[PDB]
């Protein structure tokens, strides 16, 4: 009922050598500038009205 | 395999020696190593034999008792690790080693040691500054060895790796300093900004030390530090260096405002003001016999209409520019403008001013009569002609400021536009406080139209180019904010970011504040403006990061149509790395792939960047590609290709290119929209009779002149969307070529400042030997008298060692003095 | 096998010497009786599988 | 003393730069990216017609798809051989077939002629489209030449030759008198021969002075070719083109291989030459005399084959010159100095005397050299540039005689 | 069938040091970064597509009509609506093509497709890749430049003027009304002649270049050596106007033999055709023919005449400075020594040409690499002279 869909068409930049040396300088700057409800309780303890499809 | 007999015998002897050294008792350890090391350090002034003994030698070195034995063991392990190196074991063993005189262990060893030292100097963390001093001492020991044994360029490599150019300065002597400085300058083009400014500063230090102030001024201009330029001009004192400095500032176009306390200040400020520029240029044109006014008709080759006649007038003005000798608009000029129709009288008068540019005295008198013309267009064109006339050339009394008094803020849109563009062209590079404080209030006017405000911004940017004028920027941003966005983002607000980029040209870094301030703007215009100002600020830097950002942003669909900024990204692609040949050729190839598989806007913009790469340089591949893409389906693409051919052939008189444009004119005779601009391209090709080139890279084609590149970029911003704007009204924007229009011949003076007839050898100057930082080698000595047109690829050289120039750089103006050995 | 015989009644398959693998699932091939026969690509083999 | 293995690797690791290996790896990466982007091409499709025909001509392709059932009569095209009295056509077909068909109802038998190529519809092989190919190879585009050769002052007028040939070429093209006053047809032929020089320039002048039925410069050395029958077909199509272009004159040039020498080595040294000779005679025999078309053959030596005695009936009026005297040489100087930026105040008669019998070709060459000397001096002026004119002409005469 | 080739290679030959240093390394880093950025840009442009529009209108209309089965056949002729094409096994179809019809790329004599069934043209293979009958433009516009050869300044200026009379300043002798395709007749010792090629690369910096060396004494009955070179310089006029370098053949193929008749036909055919093509009155074109040789004596009188074939240029032996320059050029790639032993190897030398200079430079490296492997082998100082003797200059009994 829910696709959880994403259309990115995004490819990472391949900066390698001097762009990456500048990226090292960028690192130099950038250095400073649900378990209790899932273990036991499966929904099997419900009550149903008289009209109820059950095998 | 059967080795040599004596080789095998010596191998067995060394095997016995290493077994002796690997024996149990250490009382024979010392004699064994004494024997061994002597022949170990023999071939370097052997190493093959000890190839399989890596582990045994490591064990022996570790087991050696501390002291002499241990440090010789470390010495031998180091000198062998150059072969048995899985790591910098050589340097670890040598740091453990003696640290005595190393240079005797062979050139290969010392060079490997220098390389490993550079590796460790880069590798060591910030907190580690203990061994850094021993590595620096080793470096200061090896540098003299390199200087003696002609290894100064790799010495510079290692010193720049370790950031010790400061002591490079102190160690280098002048006997080899020239090639070292040339190597530094070559590295400057590709090193990023911090170390780039560092190497520029160290080169200035070297030249100041060695009294090499003329080239030091070239380097300071590269540094674009006017404060340092003034400091070094004060530092130099001799009359010859003073006057060559004044020539260099005048040729660059930026006026240096100083005091009269200096000697011969009148001549210095005159030659900086380019007062004699026009006189010398006309004298050399006459000496070349290249003075006759070339008719646009016989340029057109008419052997086989209002806009077409306008284009003919414009190309006539381009051809006769800087000359002031054209009766076609002088005698019957009033008749021609009266016959002209609609909006073109302004452009015709501006073309007359183009003819009279750099001619202050004659141009002002011959435009005074047209100043009182009846038509508003003719009056505005006359005012713009005055601005063009005073553009570039500086004047003591500065007549343009007084001449444009009522028209500067005149209510009439066309008159105000003419005056504003004229003042921009005049004060371009002047950075004059009075002109700024008079034009920025005109920027603040609300009655002026959107395009009028854009022209005010253009004038302010070309005046304060590369100045980071904070009040100009604040006025720009305030005007943008006050103007509503809907009417802002239509077709003409593209001049405000241009002004911002001019004002922050060549600075970078600080552009973050400007873009953060501009972030409030809506996307369709903000995404264009921030990109424009960023690329203009980072022009001439080779920032692969910035250009790949531009590529990524133009890779988007962007399909109200905000995708226009893909065009400014395309222009910035060329603009960032246009400096040297690399970064321009490959960038051409990138433009080729853009045209190969690109959007309509992308292919509309590409020819603009193609022209920006190689303006006034007729590269055969560029010409062929532009010709092949001149017939594309998109009319704007065809227009941009036509103008790109015109620009790349501008100031060249390239005969085959002119023939190609004539064929294009025949092809496009049916459609006047392409026809008149093909005529325009031919006029660009023959502009100034080819005497003045348009490439903004001067001083041996490696200096970015801010005013010239500003005018050129304004023209290219207009040609981003001429398909609307040149068709509509912008017949005046084409007159920005005054800034980029500089003569490309040699004018020789003497110590008494008189024109010398000294002949020089001119021809292709390209590298032959790259063994070191050798000066560029010229071939093809087609020597003749001093007036010689200097094009790309080819340079000039003095015929004999008889006239010493003030600077080895041979272009524009130069003073030649008699050599003491001249006989 | 009978269906294989019926397929061989249409010669079954044709031997082709592949030369040019175009991007649009296209291979020129060469067939000894005639020669080049530009054709599409099969489903079991991609364009790059050629 | 080889001593290479291991030692070579050790010495290769011995020196180097500090980062020579780094540079090697980086340039390897450069080449790798180069090959990757050469594989990562732009328009990665060999077939073209991407959109300008594949957007509106593709819409018209929908119409041609709706009419795909017609326009399929291509199949194969073969020439026809002959026919019966009228209805049946007995044809040799490029499938070697003894092919006879009822010509397609849309095609009348009049249009189809023997030896013409027609396409046949595979279903019935009816004569559907009789294509008149008229296809010319590139060398034939050279055999045919330009019509408007432009008139001159009789191209350095040698009055004798031009005035002898005008009654033989110009007069018949005028057709003023050939019919009655003089015998039936004008002189049957004209052979404008002579040593390398004035030959065919007078022909070009006559072409200019005459109507649009203008000549073609065909070469016998190009006529003689490999294999058999190709020269015959080439001569045939030569006559066909000349006949079609307003019955223009056919200018055979350099007839010493088309006719060969006076001998064949053993009747097998050049028998293709004889095959060409037979068909050329069959073509230019005229059969029914016709003052419409003209033919001129020009060699430098009368090396024609045995038809040299039949041609008095066919190709008469052999004329020559190529012997410029003082007056002819100075007139050639005048017509050439009409070109360039020269004038005649130069005493060019002096140089005309200086060179005895220097053709018109060498006079044109001397004028070219004068212009070259002017541009070498960088002076475009040549009207008063007469002393320099004389100097360059005399020094180049010296060089031509002895260099 | 051939017009141009895609020149998207030769990435910036200007690596300034051409030796391993920081500057050269940084230049290579910028080059590889440019390659990375261009690949990334094109890939992002092609992947992050501007728009998704159906089957790009390809599979909808043209691809299906083209169909799956096809066959390759040459295109023969052209008609206003239909096209007349000669497909395989001598088939001929006159069919109009409207799907993927690119008329400019179609051309007669080119490979087109046939969709079988209802045989009609549906596409063309512009690649084809079989124009191999006579191939002489494969080496066109050689990359060699002026700087490759030095010390020949007079000859360089002369040839540059002789070939820049066109291109540059064509209106000069256009107004002079001569348009002279004079070509250049080059002398020179037999020890050179590829030096003549080197001085031709100066012109080869502009437009293309064709070469006919030795050819033959055209025994061929059709002759057509010079006539086919005429067709090929017509092709060069179609291309950028190329030069034709016929070094040696201008000497043997055009030999001033005193024999008149009964002599290889070339004398009949070849010289006459050479003159016919060298006279500007017959063939136009900025094509400049460079007839180089090493035997000035065998200059035929027709070739002798500057009237048709002007611009005679003599290549002399290198001087002392020229020898210095050429040795510097040839040893610059190899870092001969640190002592720079330059003038000792040439001061007493006489009659040494460019080929010998290249040979001795190569053999010095060979002999060092043999066993004296020492990088800048200190032995190089005298071993350059050692392999400079190398005997092999000349040997003929004693006779003296
Ligand atoms: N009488 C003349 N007047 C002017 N130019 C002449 C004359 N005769 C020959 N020439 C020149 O000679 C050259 C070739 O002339 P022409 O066309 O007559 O000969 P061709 O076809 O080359 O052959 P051939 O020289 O064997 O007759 C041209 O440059 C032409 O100007
Ligand atoms: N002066 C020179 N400068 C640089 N290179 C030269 C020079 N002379 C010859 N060469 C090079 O050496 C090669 C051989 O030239 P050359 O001596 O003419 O050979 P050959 O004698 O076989 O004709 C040429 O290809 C050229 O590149």
């Amino acid at each position: 009922e829910v696709p959880k869909e994403k259309e990115k068409e995004k490819v990472s930049t391949a900066v390698l050598s001097i762009t990456a040396k500048a990226k090292k300088k960028e690192k130099e700057k950038e250095k400073k500038e649900e378990k209790e409800k899932k273990k036991e309780p499966e929904p099997n303890f419900q009550l149903l009205d008289n009209p109820a499809r059950v095998m | 395999q059967e080795l040599s007999e004596e080789d095998k015998q010596l191998q067995d002897e060394l095997e016995m020696l290493v077994e002796r050294l690997g024996e149990k008792d250490t009382s024979l350890y010392r004699p064994a190593l004494e024997e061994l090391r002597r022949q170990i350090r023999s071939s370097t002034t052997p190493l093959k034999f000890l190839r399989p003994h890596y582990g045994k030698l490591k064990e022996i070195y570790e087991n050696m008792a501390p002291g002499e034995n241990k440090r010789f063991a470390a010495d031998i392990i180091s000198v062998l690790a150059m072969t048995m190196s899985g790591e910098r074991e050589c340097l670890k063993y040598r740091l453990v080693g003696s640290q005595e005189e190393l240079a005797s262990w062979g050139h290969e060893y010392v060079r490997h040691l220098a390389g490993e030292v550079a590796k460790e100097w880069q590798e060591l963390d910030d907190a580690e500054k203990v061994q850094r001093e021993p590595l620096l001492t080793l470096v200061k020991e090896i540098v003299p060895y390199n200087m003696a044994h002609n290894a100064e360029h790799e010495a510079c490599d290692l010193l720049m790796e370790i950031e010790q150019v400061d002591m490079l300065e102190k160690d280098i002597d002048e006997n080899a300093y020239a090639k070292v400085c040339l190597y530094l300058t070559s590295c400057v083009n590709y090193v990023p900004e911090p170390e780039n400014s560092a190497l520029l500063r160290c080169a200035l230090g070297v030249f100041r030390k060695f009294s090499r102030f003329p080239e030091a001024l070239r380097l300071a201009l590269m540094l674009n530090d006017m404060e340092l330029v003034e400091d070094i001009f004060t530092s130099c004192k001799d009359v010859v260096v003073q006057k060559q400095m004044a020539f260099m500032l005048g040729r660059h176009g930026v006026f240096l405002e100083l005091s009269e306390d200096v000697e011969e200040y009148e001549d210095l400020t005159e030659i900086m003001s380019n007062v004699q520029l026009n006189s010398n240029f006309l004298a050399l044109a006459r000496e070349l016999d290249i003075m006759e006014p070339k008719v646009p008709d016989d340029i057109y080759k008419t052997h086989l209409s209002a806009r077409m006649n306008l284009a003919s007038s414009f190309v006539n003005g381009f051809v006769n520019a800087a000359f002031g000798q054209d009766k076609l608009l002088t005698d019957d000029g009033n008749k021609w403008l009266y016959k002209n129709k609609d909006h073109g009288m302004l452009s015709a008068a501006a073309s007359l001013g183009m003819i009279l540019l750099w001619d202050v005295d004659g141009g002002l008198t011959q435009i005074d009569k047209y100043l009182y013309s009846s038509e508003d267009y003719i009056k505005s064109g006359a005012l713009l002609a005055c601005g063009i006339v005073n553009s570039g050339v500086r004047n003591e009394c500065d007549p343009a400021l007084a001449l444009l008094s009522d028209y500067v803020l005149h209510n009439s849109n066309t008159m105000r536009l003419g005056s504003i563009f004229g003042l921009g062209l005049a004060y371009a590079g002047s950075n004059r406080e009075d002109v700024l404080t008079l034009l920025l209030p005109v920027m603040g006017d609300s009655k002026s139209s959107m395009e009028v405000a854009g022209v005010t911004a253009l004038a302010c940017g070309m005046i304060a180019v590369g100045s980071c004028n904070g009040d100009v920027t604040s006025t720009i941003l305030q005007t943008i904010m006050e103007k509503s966005e809907t009417e802002l983002k239509d077709t003409y607000a593209r001049w405000l970011p241009l002004g911002l980029g001019l004002n922050h040209l060549g600075k970078g870094e600080a552009i973050e504040a400007i873009l953060a301030a501009l972030e409030v703007v809506s996307e369709p215009f903000r995404s264009f403006a921030n990109t424009l100002v960023d690329v203009c600020a980072y022009a001439g830097s080779g920032n692969v990061l910035k250009v790949q950002q531009l590529l990524h942003i133009c890779s988007e669909h962007f399909d109200a149509d905000m995708g226009a900024h893909q065009g400014v990204a395309v222009l910035g692609i060329a603009l960032i790395a246009m400096g040297e040949e690399i970064g321009a050729e490959m960038a051409l190839r990138t433009f080729g792939h853009l045209l190969r598989y690109g959007e309509p806007t992308l292919r509309r913009a590409v020819p603009l960047a193609l022209a920006l790469i190689s303006v006034s340089n007729p590269r055969l591949n560029i010409l062929d590609t532009l010709s092949k893409f001149s017939h594309d389906a998109d009319p704007e693409v065809s227009y941009n290709s036509i103008f790109a051919m015109g620009m790349v052939g501008s100031g060249t008189n390239n005969a085959r290119l002119a023939a190609m444009l004539r064929q294009l004119a025949q092809y496009h005779a049916k459609d006047p929209n392409n026809l008149f601009m093909v005529r325009l391209a031919q006029g660009l090709t023959h502009l100034g009779k080819g005497t003045l080139t348009l490439c903004p890279y001067h001083s041996d084609r490696q200096l970015m002149s801010q005013v010239a590149v500003a005018g050129l970029l304004t023209v290219l911003v207009s040609f981003l969307d001429v398909r609307n704007i040149i068709l509509g009204k912008s017949h005046y924007v084409l007159y920005g070529l005054v800034a980029a229009m500089q003569p490309r011949m040699l004018v020789t003076f003497d110590e008494e400042l008189r024109p010398l007839p000294v002949s020089v050898r001119v021809g292709q100057a390209v590298d032959v030997v790259g063994q070191a930082g050798k000066p560029k080698t010229i071939t093809g000595f087609q020597t003749h008298t001093t007036p010689v047109l200097l094009a790309h690829g080819e340079r000039a050289e003095l015929a004999t060692e008889e006239f010493l120039p003030v600077t080895p750089i041979l272009e524009g103006f130069v003073i030649l003095r008699k050599n003491p050995n001249y006989d | 096998l009978r269906e294989e015989l019926q397929l061989l009644q249409e010669q079954g398959s044709y031997v082709g010497e592949v030369v040019r693998a175009m991007d649009k699932k296209k291979v020129l091939v060469k067939v000894h009786p005639e020669g080049k026969f530009v054709v599409d690509v099969d489903k079991n083999i991609d364009i790059n599988d050629v | 003393r080889a001593l290479d293995e291991g030692d070579i690797a050790l010495l290769k690791t011995y020196g180097q730069s500090t980062y020579s290996r780094q540079i090697k790896q980086v340039e390897d990466d450069i080449q790798q990216l180069l090959k990757k982007i050469n594989e990562l091409t732009g328009i990665k499709e060999s077939d073209t017609g991407l959109a300008p025909p594949a957007l509106w001509d593709l819409a018209a392709d929908k119409q041609t798809l709706q009419s795909e059932q017609p326009l399929q009569v291509a199949r194969c095209t073969k020439i026809i051989n002959a026919d019966s009295e009228d209805p049946k056509y007995i044809i040799n077909v490029k499938q070697f077939a003894k092919f006879v068909v009822d010509l397609s109802d849309q095609v009348a038998p009049t249009d189809i002629e023997e030896g013409m190529r027609v396409g046949v519809d595979r279903n019935k092989y009816q004569i559907h489209i009789p294509l008149p190919p008229k296809i010319d190879p590139t060398v034939t585009m050279m055999q045919v030449e330009e019509k408007p050769d432009v008139t001159y002052s009789d191209v350095g007028g040698c009055k004798e030759q031009i005035e002898k040939l005008r009654e033989v070429v110009e007069t018949p093209l005028l057709h003023p008198e050939r019919f009655v006053n003089l015998g039936i047809e004008p002189p049957k032929g004209v052979l404008l021969f002579g040593p390398p020089g004035t030959g065919k320039t007078l022909c070009a002048r006559a072409v200019a002075n005459r109507t649009d039925a203008c000549f073609i410069r065909v070469i016998g050395s190009e006529l003689v070719q490999k294999y058999v029958g190709e020269g015959a077909r080439m001569v045939r199509e030569l006559f066909e083109m000349a006949r079609t272009k307003k019955a223009c004159l056919i200018f055979f040039d350099e007839i010493d291989a088309i006719g060969g020498a006076r001998f064949d080595d053993g009747a097998g040294g050049d028998n293709e030459v004889q095959r060409t000779m037979l068909e050329l005679i069959n073509q230019l025999d005229g059969f029914d005399p016709r003052g419409n078309i003209k033919v001129l053959m020009a060699t430098n030596r009368p090396d024609t084959l045995d038809p040299a005695l039949m041609r008095p009936g066919r190709l008469d009026r052999k004329i020559e010159f190529s012997l410029p005297d003082l007056e002819g040489r100075t007139h050639i100087f005048k017509i050439h100095a009409r070109s360039m930026s020269v004038e005649r105040d130069i005493r060019f008669e002096l140089l005309a005397r200086l060179c005895p019998n220097s053709t018109g070709a060498e006079i044109r060459s001397v004028c070219t050299e004068a212009g070259m000397f002017a541009i070498r001096a960088r002076r475009k002026i040549a009207t008063e540039k007469d002393f320099l004119e004389a100097v360059n002409k005399v020094i180049k005469s010296y060089a031509k005689f002895s260099a | 069938k051939k017009t141009k080739g895609p020149d998207a290679a030769s990435k910036l030959p200007l690596v300034t040091p051409h030796t391993q240093c920081r500057l050269k390394l940084l230049k290579l880093e910028r080059i590889k970064d440019y390659l990375l950025m261009e690949e990334e840009f094109i890939r992002n442009q092609e992947q992050m597509k501007p728009l998704e529009e159906k089957q790009e209108e390809e599979r909808s209309k043209v691809d299906d009509l083209r169909g799956t089965p096809m066959s390759v056949g040459t295109l023969e002729e052209i008609i206003d609506d239909h096209a007349i094409v000669s497909t395989s096994v001598g088939s001929e179809h006159y069919v109009s093509i409207l799907s993927f019809v690119d008329k400019d790329l179609l051309e007669p004599g080119c490979s087109v497709l046939l969709n079988h069934k209802v045989h009609a043209v549906i596409g063309v293979l512009m690649d084809d890749t079989d124009p191999l009958v006579t191939v002489m433009k494969v080496e066109k516009a050689p990359q060699e430049t002026y700087a490759d050869i030095g010390g020949l300044d007079n000859q360089i200026q002369e040839i540059k003027e002789s070939v820049e009379l066109p291109l540059t300043h064509p209106e000069y002798y256009e107004e002079m009304g001569i348009k002279p395709p004079k070509g250049v007749i080059l002398y020179g010792p037999p020890g050179t002649g590829k030096t003549l090629l080197a001085k031709a690369v100066a012109n080869q910096t502009s437009a293309t270049f064709l070469r006919v060396v030795g050819s033959e004494l055209i025994q061929k009955y059709l002759g057509d050596g010079p006539k086919l070179v005429r067709e090929l310089f017509r092709v060069a006029e179609e291309h950028a106007p190329s030069i034709v370098f016929i070094d040696e053949i201008d000497a043997i193929g055009t030999k001033r033999y005193d024999s008149n008749s009964g002599g290889e036909r070339e004398i009949q055919r070849t010289m006459l055709e050479l003159l016919n093509q060298l006279d500007g009155f017959d063939s136009r074109g900025d094509v400049k023919v460079i007839m180089a040789t090493n035997r000035i004596e065998t200059l035929d009188p027709a070739l002798i005449r500057p009237g048709r074939i002007d611009r005679k240029i003599e290549f002399p032996l290198p001087d002392e400075k020229t020898k210095k320059r050429i040795f510097q050029i040839h040893t610059s790639r190899m870092t001969l020594a640190d002592d720079v032993t330059l003038d000792d190897l040439i001061m007493a030398k006489d009659d040494l040409s460019g080929a010998d200079i290249k040979a001795i430079c190569t053999e010095a490296g060979l002999m060092a690499l043999r066993e004296r492997r020492m990088k800048v082998t200190n032995e190089d100082f005298k071993k350059s002279k050692e392999n400079v003797l190398y005997k092999k200059q000349e040997g003929t009994p004693e006779g003296l």
